[PDB]
């Protein structure tokens, strides 16, 4: 597994492109079987 | 006789005495309306059990020997194995089918609430408003007599068969939804939803289409939305009330909440408040329903006659009150004062406090405050040896709560200290940094990111002090910066952030974004590149082109806090779409007949479509044909008729309820008879997959 850990290269990065998500927390279980 | 008597219900006398009250709160009422609603409200909740509950994905989320971080209110509960889980929820569902068809009417709701609040409190990660109604709905109907009118315990028991029940038991769930009503019109009376930013985006949909006929996206998005929404709770809470306004109040009510349902994802909220609309209208309207009908018909639907004398009340002749009518009076009241107090005691529990107030749940502030969160940074340093780690940001978790609560980030730190030394880690401190915009601010830290938080101090009842204040005094900024974010290509990017004084951060371009610029909007920073050790500090309004694969610190060295912001663009991204493009053109020319000359080999395939007797594709190739499938795949998908889309919602929904029904029996068997040898669980567990078709 391994994927407890990450690297000092991949954790400094503030400026990743990703999706836009609302988050209003009241929206059902969100994403659900995702996370 | 007096006009506040017809208006109110009451007279100013009746509230003279203890007596008088008691006698007022205890008198007779017909029992119709309130048994429609508990069968309405059983039934939802029989159809919400394995849908939002999680009864279906019970089995990835409490599974045995896995390892996760759990975030109970309480440390001391803690979660039972995964059978005795399917059975609790078992319990639920016979408790919640008791309720619909009145079988054993308080047993049942014992059977559904001590479960159901179990669970509530098993885990803050899954808590929301509608949650919270159906507990305390479920609390309420557990004393109310409402098993007199369309029960099965009427059948078996002649005495409880369209018998009286006390005015209270009407009074209270009026005064519920009034509460939720008001508390959620007034708690919308914030800067961030009077002023558009909270749901700027939900004027888009299709259901607002006709106001587009008359007004513009702006101010559709203004005055229906925001201002309407507003306007609507507090004069529903008011308007369904008196008899007057009743059908407008219905009307406005019931278009309300088809349109939330409709909108968003809440689930059974909409249909709820919908079956406790009616509950304001008579207390004998579906006896009137049932009369309007055919004998045939009549046969089959509930009595028609006047309701038989209940011992639940006190008639006037007279009868001295007993003792429940009184404990019924006072549980009205104090439970009402604690409904009305409890949105408004985040003074007392302060620990729970952040730049929103207390935990989200019990506010009834839904839907004004959304978050965008840009990074999330997990540092550990050894106790041993000094070695300094990066953790992945949602490790051994299964919601994306913690990073907004004091309390839950404590639980997530002494989570990770348990749990990092099986991966030869001794006695680790733990940092974090996380950087959160409410409404669309400046991207700031939320928490200290210089504090150990498994050693720091957390009490319920002291404010918490690692916690950043909010920077309010940028909110202005919201307009200016919403101009820059319109002014860019469709490939530029920008983030906001705003720092405090003293503290830095540390950053890593990707050598992908190449083309990346900084610039100073407020204060004094300076950006330091750690390659060849050079630091430049940068007045306001001056701009710097950061290297592309380095490390680079910028550091705020005001009294005040500071505000920058990062442009940048994808160089790998522009290239490939450029070569792609160049690609597809050559195809379209080779289509269209031009470009009489051979094709390239690599071309060949493209052509062709198929990876058959050639050489393997180049990984351009392969992006090019997997853009147009995908594309090809979103066509068909747009060009999809209705009637499919509402035969494959039944059916996933039919697969839903199959797989709940059969996890729970195979839970049932291995608690009561034991459990099999393996080969014969796998096919079980096989078999309950399958896919209904
Ligand atoms: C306000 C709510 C919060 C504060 C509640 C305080 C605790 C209650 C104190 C005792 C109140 C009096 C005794 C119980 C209620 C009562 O008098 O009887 C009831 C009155 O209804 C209730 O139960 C009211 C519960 C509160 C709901 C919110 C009312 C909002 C009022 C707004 C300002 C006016 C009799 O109703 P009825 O079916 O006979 O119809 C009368 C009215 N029409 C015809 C228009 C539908
Ligand atoms: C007096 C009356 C007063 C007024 C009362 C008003 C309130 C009454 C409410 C009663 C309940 C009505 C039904 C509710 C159904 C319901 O909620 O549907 C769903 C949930 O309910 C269901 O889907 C139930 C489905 C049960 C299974 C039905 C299977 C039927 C199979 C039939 C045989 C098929 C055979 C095929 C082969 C030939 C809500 O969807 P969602 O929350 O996932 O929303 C997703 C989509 N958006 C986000 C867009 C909304
Ligand atoms: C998202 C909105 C409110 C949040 C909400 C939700 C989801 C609930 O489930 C509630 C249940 C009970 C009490 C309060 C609740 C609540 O606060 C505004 C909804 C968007 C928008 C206002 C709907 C538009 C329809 C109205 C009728 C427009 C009227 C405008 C006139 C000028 C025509
Ligand atoms: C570049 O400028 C920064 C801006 O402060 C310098 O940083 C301070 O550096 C000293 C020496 O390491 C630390 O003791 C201070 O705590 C730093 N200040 C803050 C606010 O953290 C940095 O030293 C400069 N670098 C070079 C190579 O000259
Ligand atoms: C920048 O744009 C590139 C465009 O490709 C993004 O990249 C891909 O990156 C993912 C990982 O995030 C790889 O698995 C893919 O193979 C890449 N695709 C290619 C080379 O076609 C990248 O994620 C963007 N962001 C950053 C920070 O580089
Ligand atoms: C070291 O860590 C690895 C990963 O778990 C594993 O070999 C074991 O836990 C540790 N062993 C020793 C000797 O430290």
């Amino acid at each position: 597994l391994d994927s407890v850990f990450s690297s000092s290269e991949r954790a400094h990065q503030v400026l990743r492109i990703r999706k836009r998500a609302n988050s209003f927390l009241e929206e059902l279980r969100h994403s659900s079987l995702e996370r | 006789d007096s006009r506040i008597g017809k208006l109110l219900g009451f007279e100013w006398t009746d509230l003279s005495s203890w007596r008088r009250l008691v006698t007022l709160l205890n008198r007779p009422t017909d029992p119709a309306s309130l048994a429609v609603f508990r069968f309405l409200f059983g039934f939802l909740m029989v159809l919400d059990i394995p849908q939002e509950r999680g009864l279906s994905s019970l089995d990835r989320k409490y599974l045995d020997g896995l390892d996760v971080c759990r975030f109970p209110l309480l440390d001391a509960l803690r979660p039972l194995p995964l059978d005795w889980m399917y059975l609790v929820y078992t319990i639920m569902f016979l408790g919640a089918l008791g309720m619909m068809l009145g079988l054993c009417y308080r047993i049942s709701c014992v059977l559904f609430l001590l479960p159901y609040w179990y669970v509530f409190l098993l885990d803050k990660t899954s808590w929301n408003n509608h949650s919270y109604l159906y507990g305390l709905l479920a609390f309420q109907l557990t004393f109310m007599d409402a098993n007199h009118y369309w029960s099965v315990d009427g059948l078996l028991n002649a005495h409880r068969r369209n018998a009286h029940v006390p005015l209270w038991n009407y009074a209270v769930l009026r005064g519920q939804i009034f509460i939720v009503y008001f508390i959620a019109g007034v708690k919308k009376l914030d800067a961030d939803w009077v002023e558009g930013y909270s749901m700027e985006y939900l004027s888009r949909h299709w259901l607002f289409s006709p106001f587009k006929l008359l007004l513009s996206e702006e101010l559709t998005s203004l005055l229906v939305v925001h201002w309407g929404g507003l306007l609507l709770d507090l004069s529903a809470g008011f308007l369904l009330f008196f008899d007057v306004s009743r059908s407008i109040g219905l009307f406005f009510v019931s278009y309300f909440h088809c349109m939330n349902s409709q909108l968003f994802s809440i689930g059974m909220f909409s249909y709820v408040m919908l079956a406790s609309s009616p509950l304001f209208c008579s207390p004998e309207w579906p006896r009137k329903l049932v009369s309007y009908c055919p004998r045939r018909l009549q046969q089959l639907l509930p009595l028609k006659a006047a309701p038989q004398p209940s011992v639940s009340c006190v008639y006037k002749r007279g009868q001295k009150p007993g003792l429940r009518h009184q404990l019924g009076a006072a549980f009205t009241l104090l439970y009402l004062l604690e409904q009305l107090f409890l949105p408004y005691s985040h003074f007392l529990t302060q620990g729970y406090n952040n730049w929103t107030n207390g935990l989200y749940g019990y506010s009834w502030d839904m839907m004004v405050h959304s978050r965008s969160h840009q990074h999330v940074k997990i540092t550990y340093r050894d106790g041993r040896t000094g070695e300094l780690g990066y953790l992945n940001p949602g490790v051994f978790t299964q919601s994306r709560r913690w990073k907004d609560h004091a309390d839950m980030l404590k639980q997530y730190a002494t989570c990770l200290s348990r749990l990092l030394p099986k991966y030869n880690v001794t006695e680790p401190q733990i940092y974090f940094d996380i950087w959160v915009s409410i409404n669309d601010r400046f991207q700031q830290r939320i928490f200290d990111p210089r504090v150990d938080i498994v050693q720091a101090a957390w009490s319920p009842f002291q404010r918490t002090s690692w916690v950043q204040p909010l920077l309010m005094d940028l909110s202005p900024w919201r307009a200016k910066l919403q101009e820059i974010k319109s002014s860019l290509d469709n490939h530029t990017e920008v983030v906001f952030i705003a720092d405090f004084p003293g503290l830095h951060l540390e950053n890593f371009v990707s050598e992908d974004l190449g083309n990346t610029s900084i610039q100073l909007l407020q204060g004094e920073v300076t950006v330091e590149l750690v390659a060849e050790q050079k630091n430049q500090t940068l007045r306001e309004g001056e701009k710097m082109q950061l290297p592309a694969g380095e490390y680079h610190k910028v550091y705020t060295t005001s009294p005040s806090p500071s505000c920058y912001m990062y442009v940048y663009v994808n160089t790998t991204e522009l290239a490939l779409e450029q070569d792609l493009a160049y690609l597809q053109e050559l195809k379209e020319k080779v289509e269209n007949g031009s470009e009489t000359g051979p094709l390239p080999p690599e071309l060949q395939p493209l052509l062709e479509g198929e990876v058959k007797g050639g050489p393997e594709p180049t990984p351009l190739v392969q992006t090019f044909l997997r853009r147009q499938q995908r594309l090809q795949e979103i066509e068909r998908r747009r060009n999809t008729p209705f009637h499919e889309r509402f035969f494959r919602f039944l059916l996933r929904k039919l697969y839903v309820f199959r797989r709940s029904f059969l996890m729970t029996c195979i839970s049932l068997r291995n608690l009561i008879l034991g459990r099999p040898s393996l080969e014969q669980l796998a096919q079980e567990v096989t078999y309950a997959n399958l896919r209904p078709f």
